[PDB]
């Protein structure tokens, strides 16, 4: 899900970033480190929004290193993947264990044992594709997968689904 | 019964009978709760009710104060059919013999179904159901 | 006639099958209930009983 959320952050600085306009470098600081990458709390961080009314508050010394520490909140969006949640995606790898569907940043793995038992693996074709009674899944194809679980690792999330159930599959 | 309610947990009087026994309106079978949920909790597959072949779906289920398969089958699909048929031509203008005569055949074809027949008429009751929406929709 | 007289109609004690066995003589009912399983057996032993008043209390919780 795509959610919106007020996240906090501790950026340091180097006692080399003191300048007047540093109040910059935090806010370049708050992007590098927040947009793109991932936290086992709050899911996938998206973007962040809001960034003129960026808070502050006040920079503290930490004792040795003499690097500074600042406390930060903001609004950020964020995409946090959750279990028993239908999502639609694509394949990227395949595997005989199953194919990885690729849902956002997020690439959720279908075990061939929660597939219903028409749906058979292909390996002479190319790519190797999961052919069924009516449907045939392929790299390009779209595929509605069903998440039963989820894994929230630090920085590392990963998932687990299945398209036994009704109403899934290829799309 | 009290002997049978599911064929892994046919006696669970002694083990303190908390649990609902759930049947579903494709098997007419009794499954307690821990099994069926596993059930459809793995699949919409075939309980194994004394050999049951036909597929337990996901929900769909409903509580029993039992009375017999067999009425309890004739006021499903009595109540159904009462509803596919609506009250057209029921009471548009008070005749009384017409209206028992459309009666009589709404009541033999809720006889057929529950009977089966050869499943011939059934089908052809069936295109009655459709008919009847049709006329409905429009 | 030991081995025929099935089921409690003559018990005795298997010590060892080479010392003439030293046999045993009394009667109760069936005694054979062979047909326990094994595993039901062993089942039966790993149950670690609630020792003193907690057994009771245990039981009446579950309605017994
Ligand atoms: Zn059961
Ligand atoms: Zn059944």
């Amino acid at each position: 899900m795509f959610f919106i959320k007020d996240l906090s952050l501790n950026i340091t600085l180097h006692p080399s970033f003191f300048g007047p306009r540093m109040k910059q470098y935090l806010k370049t600081k708050l992007l590098e480190e927040v947009e793109g990458s991932c936290t086992g709390k709050f899911g996938y961080i998206l973007c962040v929004l809001d960034y003129d009314n960026i808070d502050i508050q006040r920079g503290r010394i930490l004792p040795t290193d003499g690097s500074a520490e600042f406390n930060v909140k903001y609004r950020a969006v964020v995409f946090k993947p959750f279990k028993g949640e239908v999502v639609d995606g694509t394949v990227v790898s395949c595997s005989q264990h199953g194919f990885e569907v690729q849902v956002g940043p997020m690439k959720v793995f279908v075990t061939k044992h929660l597939m219903p038992q028409d749906l058979t693996f292909n390996a002479g074709s190319n790519p190797p594709s999961y052919q069924s009674s009516e449907d045939v899944i392929t790299i390009k194809s779209r595929i509605r997968v069903k998440i039963e679980g989820c894994i929230s690792q630090v920085s590392s999330i990963h998932a687990i689904g299945s398209i036994k159930e009704d109403y899934l599959g290829a799309i | 019964e009290n002997k049978d309610m599911c064929p892994i947990c046919k006696t669970d009087r002694y083990l303190s009978p908390d649990v609902k026994f759930l049947v579903n309106p494709e098997c007419y079978h009794r499954i307690c709760e821990s099994c069926v949920d596993r059930i459809f909790s793995l699949g919409p597959a075939q309980c194994p009710y004394k050999g049951c072949d036909k597929i337990l779906r996901k929900n769909k289920f409903k509580t029993q104060i039992f009375d017999d398969v067999e009425v309890e089958k004739e006021v499903d699909i009595r109540k159904r059919v009462f509803n596919v048929f609506n009250k057209t031509i029921d009471d548009f203008n008070g005749d009384l013999v017409e209206y028992n005569k459309y009666l009589e055949e709404v009541e033999d074809i809720i006889y057929k179904l529950d009977h089966g027949i050869d499943v011939a008429k059934t089908e052809e009751k069936l295109r009655t159901y459709e008919e009847l929406n049709k006329q409905l929709i429009m | 006639t030991i081995n025929q007289l099935e089921e409690d109609s003559k018990i005795l004690v298997l010590r060892t099958k080479k010392d003439k066995t030293p046999r045993y003589v009394w009667y109760n009912s069936g005694g054979n209930l062979k047909c326990i399983d094994e595993e039901f057996v062993k089942m039966w032993e790993n149950v670690q009983l609630p020792q003193f008043a907690e057994l009771p209390r245990k039981l009446q919780d579950l309605g017994l």
